[PDB]
């Protein structure tokens, strides 16, 4: 028996068979309920639509994201998104194969005591585990020392690890988000005389900030060039074939994760927070966290944001020490393909909460094995 | 007491191992009094409480059966042995249902047809132990009950297994009456050169090692003639083709190519000097004295061709193995710690697609980056110089052993014939234990085979005796059984050594001596058999059957290591240049497990092979290092009866009741101590008269319906007593006759 | 032992003197006593004779009455029955294999000393009546 690798974040669902090398379902995570009376009689109207269906039928639909920042927002719609994941989308019942589930650094434990629960109860899971992300992209990773950096839709989050030991108080949280950024990428993109209010065009919009956002290597020499002609300019075709161009506005957008006055966040940009984190930590292990820092989570994916951090921790770092910034490709993935390794090892599998240990003490039981 | 002035016992000696002593004085609770043969003047220290082994009376020794003597121990078997061999010149030997072989390097003429006549109705009671008896034993075994019978060889491979096998196919065929229809046994000798050249290594130990089993069916009819045979491999050992220590070589096959590499026949292959490869150098020692590897070429040459390999495919096998050998000739450069590269028009990645005909940018290429795919997107990555390291190597492995699969099927192809197999008879050829003084992860597989093998012999003898006993009406639950479960459970079970190190591949930066802290924190004092030694925290120690073996962590990750980019693979069997590079792939999950996963799974298909058959066992010994024919040294015998579990086979059967007799055959010899009362009209009834006033511990025999058993020693004690009570006869009735003589010269004087 | 008997006992030991000294060899004292009545083992006769060496054994000699607390020593059927059924089961014994345990067992005589007891006393068969054969030779 093989077990479950399956990731919930705000924004896309990832899930998979611990083993292999890469998901097997990759879908965003949606609930939409349509807000039209229906007209047609025969049409087949439907309770509700999960996933990469509301996507499709989006114009139609208001569509909810039952997830916001790390925390569960309303119960039922996760309970769809994990029944449409394991019986249509695996087609696997989760009777038949353990589970293994990810979640923030920082949570209300009433959730994961939550999520525990309606694992065994309402899907009769064999046996599960709650693993913290930063974990699995270092084992994604290929090492047991670095400082992680991940931030997907909802949070970011630092944590330091030296030879597989955590540092709980150097643990730092920020909301910066791809959803924060594709909400500032509206308002601004109002000032430019384009504007886009439902809940599905916030997805064309975020679209846009995957396609064409950038990173400024240095930010007021592109703004001031940016104004000084249209070379930046670029144009781009909403889905009823319109055409939209956007300005010096595009690099603005990625900026505020390096900026959070932008957002009017009070916290400073993602530089402090990370050397604030090394700075936390013990001296000798500093020396071993700067030469190895990585990146996961699509918030990341912004074309140079990892030069951009070469450029401006080696400013505000000590000088003379070597810093060094590692950027896998796969780094999307990364906290899945952690996952995969970490479900196959053999040593885990003493460290799965086997059902009858649930049945002796409660959901009170995830916070002793698990974290 | 059984210790006694004139008893005899063997005593310690480093000039060879087991030296014969006479004892002087009897023996009460510090100090023995002794003659050897030479100085006849010793002291002996009983040491604590040690007792030296007592040796048994020469009627027993020689006699064709260990089990049949009473003391069964090391000296003992060692002995009578040695004086089968050299007093004889009897080669084969029993022990239980084992059959024991020693060869000479002499030739016999005891094969000869007539004795397979001789042999052929007999059971193997009636007669001496020879080979011929249990090929005989197992046809009978087939034609009586409709099952499959298999016949089981070891020992290091110089013991000439091989010729065992000959002489068992060669009584088939004969007593099958079936050499007008079969070739069977001319293709099986005609395909020995083949596997002799892509199956053995020089080991540090030994030349000619064979470090694959190979097990050969012997098809019958519904009427018990030769169909045909059926060839099958197990256990090959991969990882000598990338990786040796030093002294060894890689699979003869190589340096048989180098060697004739300056032919115009390989001038495409622009071969160099056996020791300009990466896979051959490492070894430090290309040339085994006394083989001229072009003489060994040619013989392989003409057995492919006896085989029916054309002249086209034999150059497509030479060309691949070329390929193999330029391949082990790459080399890169990091460039970054996260990528390497290739140097600009690298010579040897050039030979190497030329002799593929895949192009240089292709596999430049995808030798240096992998490819994930996800639903949505592939990515492509690059990998360290490390893993390129490691993935090149596993692409030469998973070549290697899909060609050595291709022409056991060719052969098979050859040996293969039509008509439906009825039922068959399989012949099994297999190394022992292997321990050196530097022990290593081909060490450790080869151990773990062995441990599974003596599980079900184990198994198989005490299902014998458990039978054996209620057919003679005893109590079997007398019988104990001794299950070595608990080392292979030590092994191969879930957190054993095997999957501790199969995780240790994976997990980040995983490392050659902190997988060692991993054994030592999960097994170090909460197992049984497992042990640190004391001077190192490198190495560990398993308790295996026979004796102590200790590995060293030192290989055992870069050699376990296996893993196989997809398309690195899809590359080559794209080529068009030449037919058999497509051919070998032709036939998903298999290119991520390890070397030790893929062991274990072959071990299984030939458990379950075997399982599904009766055996019958054969074991090989080396009498000398040298080959002098008819000479044993008694230092290199006793490793080699460990290495076989012979001697830890005889001491489970020490532990109750090895020994027999029928109440006529008892009762005829002991009659000499039996008073006119005690002898009955019943054999039966008199005998357990006897026996019960003679022995009056009734734990040490038991009656049964024609034979009496007894616990080891108690015959030997029977004929002390005899020997014993007819010396004092002896010797009453000769001072006797001395006196009559005396009282006659005294007449003499008087008269 | 009387002035009778040990008169006929001297007077046997001097028979046994082939010197003229009025002595016998430590290796004579064995045939005195058996040419005396007695039946001693070869242990008993060197136990009495005090474990002497070969030298003295075959060159020293002693009179009547050193030899004399030696016959005293010395001096203080059913086993040779069964002695007898050591070797049975129609009552008689192979010539062959008489002659082997007597030349081959225990006190290992030669043959010539079996040979001249034994003459006479087998059959066609070449079998020994061996209770007749005992009473001959303890008479
Ligand atoms: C008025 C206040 C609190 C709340 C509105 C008062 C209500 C009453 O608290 C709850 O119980 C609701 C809920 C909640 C949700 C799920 C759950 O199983 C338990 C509680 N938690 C939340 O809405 C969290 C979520 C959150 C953000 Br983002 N990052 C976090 C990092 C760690 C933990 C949690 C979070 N949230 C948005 C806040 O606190 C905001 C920032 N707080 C405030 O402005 C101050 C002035 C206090
Ligand atoms: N190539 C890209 N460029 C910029 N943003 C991206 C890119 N790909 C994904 N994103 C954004 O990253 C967020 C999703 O991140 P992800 O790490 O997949 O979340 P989670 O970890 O919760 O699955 C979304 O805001 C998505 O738009
Ligand atoms: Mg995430």
């Amino acid at each position: 028996t093989t077990a479950l690798v399956c990731d919930n974040g705000s924004g896309l669902v990832k899930a998979g068979f611990a083993g292999d090398d890469a998901p097997r379902a990759v879908f965003p995570s949606i609930v939409g309920r349509p807000r039209h009376q229906g007209v047609m009689v025969g049409m087949g109207q439907k309770d509700s639509y999960v996933g990469d269906e509301a996507q499709s039928k989006r114009g139609i639909l208001t569509l909810k994201y039952p997830i916001e920042h790390g925390i569960i927002t309303n119960w039922d719609d996760m309970e769809k998104i994990w029944h449409h994941t394991f019986y249509n989308e695996l087609r696997v019942a989760p009777e038949e194969h353990p589970t293994l589930l990810t979640e923030a650094p920082l949570n209300p434990k009433a959730n994961r005591e939550k999520m525990t629960q309606i694992m065994f109860e309402t899907f009769n899971v064999p046996a599960m585990y709650v693993a913290i992300q930063a974990v699995l992209s270092l084992y994604a990773s290929g090492r047991t020392t670095g400082i992680v950096l991940d931030s997907g839709d909802g949070v970011t989050h630092n944590v330091p690890i030296y030879e597989g030991y955590a540092l709980p108080h150097a643990i730092m949280r920020l909301d910066l988000a791809g959803r924060d950024l594709t909400d500032y990428l509206m308002k601004i993109l109002t000032e430019r005389g384009y504007s886009f209010v439902t809940t599905a065009e916030r997805e064309i919009v975020r679209d846009i900030k995957e396609k064409l956002c950038y990173v400024a290597l240095d930010f007021e020499n592109e703004m001031a060039t940016a104004a000084s002609s249209s070379s930046l300019e670029k144009s781009y075709e909403l889905p009823d074939g319109q055409v939209i161009t956007i300005g010096n506005e595009r690099f603005r957008c990625p900026e505020t994760l390096f900026q959070p006055s932008f957002i009017g966040m009070e916290s400073a940009g993602i530089h402090e927070t990370t050397y604030n984190s090394i700075m936390k930590c013990d001296i000798d292990i500093r020396k071993d966290l700067y030469a190895n820092n990585v990146m996961s989570g699509g918030t990341t994916m912004y074309p140079g944001i990892a030069d951009r951090m070469q450029k401006e921790i080696t400013a505000l770092a000590p000088s003379t020490m070597k810093i060094k910034i590692i950027a896998p490709p796969e780094r999307k993935y990364s906290v899945w393909i952690g996952g995969s390794i970490l479900a196959s090892l053999s040593t885990f599998q003493q460290m799965w909460i086997t059902k009858q240990e649930y049945d002796e003490a409660g959901p009170s039981i995830v916070h002793r094995k698990c974290f | 007491e059984l210790y006694t002035k004139y008893a005899r016992v063997w005593i310690p000696d480093p000039e060879e191992v087991w030296k014969s002593a006479e004892l002087l004085k009897d023996y009460k609770p510090k100090v023995l009094q002794l003659r050897l043969e030479e100085g006849k003047d010793l002291e002996y220290c009983l040491d604590p409480k040690e007792l030296p082994p007592l040796r048994n009376p020469d009627i027993l020794v020689g006699e064709n059966d260990l089990t049949a003597l009473s003391y069964l121990h090391e000296p003992a078997v060692l002995h009578n042995l040695k004086v089968r061999f050299i007093d004889s010149k009897l080669i084969y030997t029993y022990c239980g249902i084992v059959l024991v072989a020693i060869n000479p390097y002499e030739q016999l003429p005891i094969y000869g047809e007539d004795i397979i006549n001789a042999y052929s109705g007999q059971n193997m009671g009636d007669m001496d132990p020879h080979i011929f008896a249990v090929a005989e034993e197992a046809y009978k075994q087939m034609a009586r009950d409709e099952r499959n019978q298999s016949i089981i060889v070891s020992g290091e491979s110089g013991a000439g297994k091989t010729v065992s096998a000959k002489y068992a196919m060669r009584y088939f065929a004969t007593v099958s009456g079936s050499a007008s229809e079969a070739n069977v046994e001319e293709k099986v000798l005609a395909s020995n050169p083949i596997m002799e050249s892509i199956g053995n290594a020089k080991t540090t130990r030994n030349d000619n090692s064979s470090r694959f089993g190979k097990y050969i069916e012997i098809g019958f009819d519904k009427r018990y003639r030769i169909i045909g045979a059926n060839m099958r491999t197990y256990l090959l050992e991969k990882s000598r083709v990338v990786f040796q220590a030093e002294e060894e070589r890689n699979y003869h096959i190589f340096y048989q190519l180098c060697a004739s590499a300056a032919l115009p026949e390989f001038k495409t292959l622009r071969l160099g000097n056996a020791n300009y490869f990466h896979y051959t150098k490492q070894g430090g020692s290309p040339v085994i004295d006394g083989i001229d590897d072009a003489k060994e070429m040619v013989n392989t040459r003409q057995a492919c061709t006896l085989l029916g390999i054309s002249d086209s495919y034999q150059m497509g096998i030479f060309r691949i193995l070329a390929g193999i050998l330029h391949l082990g000739n790459v080399e890169f450069a990091s460039r970054d710690s996260d990528s390497c590269a290739i140097p600009p028009k690298h010579d040897p990645l050039t030979i190497f697609c030329d002799l593929m005909g895949v192009d240089y940018e292709e596999m430049a290429h995808w030798l240096c980056h992998r490819k994930l795919a996800t639903a949505t997107e592939t990515y492509i990555k690059p990998i360290s110089k490390l893993h390129a390291i490691n993935a090149r190597d596993a692409l030469a492995k998973h070549i290697y052993a899909n060609l050595f699969n291709w022409i056991v099927d060719h052969v098979n192809k050859a040996l293969h014939s039509t008509v439906k197999q009825h039922s068959f008879i399989g012949v099994l050829d297999i190394y022992g234990f292997e321990t050196f003084e530097i022990n290593s992860f081909e060490q450790f597989c080869i151990n773990y085979a062995n441990e599974k093998l003596q599980q079900q012999f184990n198994m198989h003898v005490f299902k014998l005796e458990q039978e054996e006993y209620m057919k003679e009406q005893i109590p079997w639950t007398l019988i104990d059984f001794y299950d070595n479960q608990p080392c292979i459970n030590l092994i191969e079970a879930k957190m054993g050594v095997l999957d501790l190190l199969d995780e240790e591949c994976k997990m980040p930066k995983g490392s050659d001596d902190t997988w060692a802290q991993k054994l030592y924190n999960t097994h170090l004092n909460k197992c049984a058999l497992f042990e640190k030694p004391r001077l190192s925290n490198k190495a560990f120690i398993i308790k295996h059957f026979a004796d102590k073996v200790e590995y060293q962590c030192e290989g055992f990750l870069e050699k376990n290591k296996d893993t196989v980019y997809e398309e690195q693979i899809k590359v080559l069997k794209s080529s068009k240049k030449f037919k058999l590079l497509p051919e070998l792939f032709q036939d998903s999950k298999e290119h991520k497990k390890t070397v030790g996963h893929q062991f274990r799974n072959s071990l299984h298909l030939l458990m379950e092979t075997l399982n599904a058959t009766t055996p019958h066992y054969v074991r090989c010994i080396k009498p000398n290092d040298f080959k002098f024919p008819f000479t044993f040294d008694e230092k290199r015998a006793v490793q080699q009866l460990r290495a076989c579990g012979v001697l830890e086979t005889i001491r489970i059967s020490a532990a109750g009741f090895p020994s027999r007799w029928t109440y006529q055959e008892f009762f005829s010899r002991y009659r000499v101590l039996m008073k006119q009362k005690d002898v009955l009209s019943d054999r039966k009834q008199t005998c357990k008269n006897v026996l019960e006033k003679l022995i009056l511990d009734k734990d040490k025999y038991q009656f049964g319906k024609t034979k009496i058993f007894f616990r080891a020693g108690q015959v030997a004690y029977l004929e002390k007593i005899r020997a014993d009570k007819l010396r004092a006869a002896c010797i009453r009735i000769q001072k006797t006759i001395r006196g009559w003589l005396m009282r006659k010269k005294y007449m003499r004087m008087r008269r | 032992f009387n002035k009778d008997q040990l008169e006929e006992f001297k007077e046997a030991f001097e028979l046994f003197d082939r010197v003229g000294d009025g002595k016998i060899l430590y290796s004579q004292c064995g045939d005195v006593m058996r040419a005396l009545g007695q039946n001693p083992t070869n242990a008993e006769v060197l136990k009495v004779l005090g474990n002497p060496k070969s030298d003295e054994l075959k060159s020293r000699r002693v009179d009547f009455e050193t030899f004399l607390p030696m016959l005293q020593a010395v001096a203080k059927y059913e086993d040779y029955l069964e002695g007898f059924r050591v070797f049975d089961g129609n009552g008689k014994v192979m010539g062959a294999e008489l002659r082997h345990v007597l030349t081959t067992l225990g006190e290992k005589m030669t043959e010539e000393e079996v040979e001249t007891v034994l003459a006479g006393h087998e059959d066609s068969n070449g079998c020994i009546n061996y209770e007749a054969f005992l009473k001959h030779i303890l008479s």
